[PDB]
RNA sequence: GGAUAGUGGCCUACCAUGGUUUCAACGGGUAACGGGGAAUAAGGGUUCGAUUCCGGAGAGGGAGCCUGAGAAACGGCUACCACAUCCAAGGAAGGCAGCAGGCGCGCAAAUUACCCAAUCCUAAUUCAGGGAGGUAGUGACAAUAAAUAACGAUACAGGGUCUUGUAAUUGGAAUGAGUACAAUGUAAAUACCUUAACGAGGAACAAUUGGAGGGCAAGUCUGGUGCCAGCAGCCGCGGUAAUUCCAGCUCCAAUAGCGUAUAUUAAAGUUGUUGCAGUUAAAAAGCUCGUAGUUGAACUUUGGGCCCGGUU
RNA sequence: GAAUUUGGACAAACUUGGUCAUUUAGAGGAACUAAAAGUAGGUUUCCGUAGGUGAACCUGCGGAAGGAUCAUUA
């Protein structure tokens, strides 16, 4: 019983049935179709670099608000445009227009985390220095 | 403010042993690890 | 609504019979500041 | 194109890192033996797990198997020569019964404290690091030397190291010079 | 028959119509060089392998050829294509995926250094040459060992005449991080090993990285800012979908390391051969016939006696 | 024995028309997004098919319960 063939000379049907069922995965189909190299905002890369096109005044609510903003950036290698949650407040004065920021993911192996709908990137670096050192008044942003 | 510096490395672990169980300092009966104003 | 969510889910483990740390003025705040 | 140099790491962090019983037992061990961090405990646990895995898959082997006899006798001889396993416990189910602090007892730091000469474990570690203890005639400045059974009567003060004679150290020298130029004339 | 070093449709003339395929031929894709191997630890598996060894292929893309035992060679030649250098404008000269190094592309990677002293290789050859190789410079890829303190005395506090802690109290010890005669080291040096001399009293010679409802170890902390048709009246209180708006204190973990992102493995019995599930949660073809495939009742010399010698 | 020459095999590349592969403009369309702020009703639930309709919806035929078995004889 138990559905599957069980005979001793019956490895071929087990092989082909396993291959079709594995094509009904989620990770296997995303990996063997080359989905990240053609369709992902990154090229399957851990980090990326981009040009800050716009910054929008996105608050959580209206005037009694939480200052949690994001910028809209265009990639260097792909040319695609994404959006990125900048770190803790006070970093918005560092990120101006056309700053060559470096971006990573947000923490869900390729999905958005947090209460911001549709943002899965964070600005790791700005102008090629940092945000942690730049916010902690350790290093300062170079001019132009 | 400035304080006398905390020991570093092995002695610090030694300090925790002295802090945790030789002559146990602060207990509420259920071994609290961070008290405030009692 | 972070504080309200923590207070709402905070009462369930009392119903389910598990220990819960007693509440004070540190609940709905950024305990560790971001980058 | 030089032939590769093989390396390997000798410790393994625990799978579940935040549990109270293991943390308090580790702090107990670190306090009683005077350890710098948890990596010494991890190192002993790693090599004890290696020993236990070898003992397990030798005990699974059938009795009078020549591989079982050879590897088991070598393992028991090595762990008696180190001094962890006792003289009356030369079996395989008994080497499966070994514990971490049994290994941690045979360190040079614990052995130089237990043989007098140090009056504390942290004083023993500081005394070893400052190049004061010689095994035989070789000065050892390592707390984890893992003293054998045949050299237990040879841990002594160095031919250097002013606690064993031979030209007292820098601070006493400066104090003697100070007393000679000030209180001398 | 020709050609080859040689078998061979390898090619040519003649003659047959054959050869492979559901046990997947052929075609397409491969962000595919293959293997020894690597990570993941109950097993079986899953993922990776451009890269220290073995084999293949290429020298910007093709093609052709000389010399030679060996090449369809590119630090050899010839032609075309694409790039591109010098000028006297007539002509000439190219090929770093060798070692350094420059631009470019990027999240992503070091010196235009010294030497044949080692390992070996080439030659007419113990002698010459070797960016092969070795040495040093950069280097927190990864891996190993463990400094940042130890011992007293005083005054109190305890378990209570012996054992621990506290403190703007005090005392002498000890040593390397460094600065370096010298000597070892080395082709010559740098460094390690050894060592004359100097080198610790705390803002010295000062350890960081993360986190604290629960996950998960660690707060019945403090201050400030902003709003309220809520009380008071200029003191203030409370609330604040301010998803805490901003700082500090205290505590926990790991520790010369720690955090984050991406991928993968385990937990995962969410790929299930071991080992899933299908009435109602995803899922039994509307039903039957039927080829390949998978599977397929029982039975044929058993039993008894003889000796010898092996292992506990 | 050089310059040059006939034929052959090897064959780079060029011109014409065709095949395939990826990317950028292009009227129009259908969907959706936060858009704080625009124009009381009937109520069995479905499945297949056909027609009609601003919106679900209405109607015809066949099937299902994934719909609440009282009472009495024997």
């Amino acid at each position: 019983g138990k559905g599957k063939p069980r005979g001793l000379n019956s490895a071929r049907k087990l092989r082909v049935h396993r291959r079709n069922n594995r094509w009904a995965e989620n990770n296997y189909k995303k990996r063997l179709l080359g989905t990240a190299f053609k369709s992902s905002p990154f090229g399957g890369s851990s980090h990326a670099k981009g040009i800050v096109l716009e910054k929008l005044g996105i608050e959580s609510k209206q005037p009694n608000s939480a200052i949690r903003k994001c910028v809209r950036v265009q990639l260097i290698k792909n040319g695609k445009k994404v959006t990125a949650f900048v770190p803790n407040d006070g970093c918005l004065n560092f990120v101006d227009e056309n700053d060559e920021v470096l971006l990573a993911g947000f923490g869900r192996k390729g999905k958005a985390k947090g209460d911001i709908p549709g943002v899965r990137f964070k600005v790791v670096k700005v102008s090629g220095v940092s945000l942690l050192a730049l916010w902690k008044e350790k290093k300062e942003k170079p001019r132009s | 403010t400035e304080k006398p510096k905390k020991p570093k490395g092995r002695a610090y672990k030694r300090l925790l042993y002295t802090r945790r169980f030789v002559n146990v300092t602060l207990v509420n009966g259920k071994r609290r690890m961070n008290p405030g104003p009692s | 609504s972070a504080k309200s969510f923590i207070l709402r889910k905070k009462e369930l483990m009392k119903r389910r019979g598990r220990k819960v740390a007693k509440d004070s003025k540190f609940t709905g705040r950024k305990r560790r500041h971001r980058f | 194109p030089r032939a590769p140099r093989t390396y390997s790491k000798t410790y393994s962090t625990p799978k579940r890192p935040y549990e109270s019983s293991r943390l308090d037992a580790e702090l107990k061990l670190a306090g009683e033996f005077g350890l710098k961090n948890k990596k010494e405990i991890y190192r002993i646990s790693f090599q004890l797990s290696k020993i236990r895995r070898a003992a397990r898959d030798l005990l699974t082997r059938d009795e009078k198997d020549p591989k079982r006899l050879f590897e088991g006798n070598a393992l028991i001889r090595r762990l008696v020569r180190v001094g962890v396993l006792s003289e009356d416990k030369k079996k395989l189910d008994y080497v499966l019964a070994l514990k971490v602090e049994d290994f941690l007892e045979r360190r040079l730091q614990t052995q130089v404290y237990k043989l007098g000469l140090a009056k504390s474990v942290h004083h023993a570690r500081v005394l070893i690091t400052q190049r004061h203890i010689a095994v035989g005639k070789q000065i050892v400045n390592i707390p984890s030397f893992m003293v054998r059974l045949d050299s237990e009567k040879h841990i002594d003060f160095a031919p250097t190291s002013p606690f064993g004679g031979a030209r007292p150290g820098r601070v006493a020298r400066r104090n003697a010079a100070r007393k000679a130029e000030a209180s001398g004339e």
